[PDB]
């Protein structure tokens, strides 16, 4: 019960920062997954054309 | 009595010192996270950019020999 409070109370102090990295951190990995998944679906649709114009 | 107390202060100052050291810890792995993943992002940016352009282009000459 100790060790708990002693968790606890630790993670509580301060957390903002850690808050502030962690959500950048969230956004930055959701905005790569799209990124990818934008570059795939352009890169079809390139050769896709490509082939068109032949 | 006496010497319970400051046992029990210096258990505290222990794990308040260890808490500080785990947390910078984080706070820097998080810090080097972010960068890298930024300098991932504008590189994806970029290319995702250089594509629509490239697609867009495409298109136009596909439309012009219409
Ligand atoms: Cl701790
Ligand atoms: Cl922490
Ligand atoms: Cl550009
Ligand atoms: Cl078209």
């Amino acid at each position: 019960e100790r060790n708990k409070l002693a968790a606890a109370k630790c993670r509580n102090r301060r957390r903002e920062l850690t808050d502030r990295l962690q959500a950048e951190t969230d956004q930055l990995e959701e905005e790569k997954a799209e990124l990818e998944s934008e570059i795939a679906e352009l890169q079809k649709e390139k050769e896709r054309l490509e082939f068109v114009l032949v | 009595e006496r010497i319970k107390a400051e046992r029990k202060r210096l258990r505290n100052r222990i794990a308040a010192s260890k808490c500080r050291k785990r947390k910078l810890e984080r706070i820097s792995r998080l810090e080097e996270k972010v960068k890298t993943l930024k300098s991932q992002n504008t590189e994806l940016a970029s290319t995702a950019s250089l594509l629509r352009e490239q697609v867009a282009q495409l298109k136009q000459k596909v439309l012009s020999h219409v």
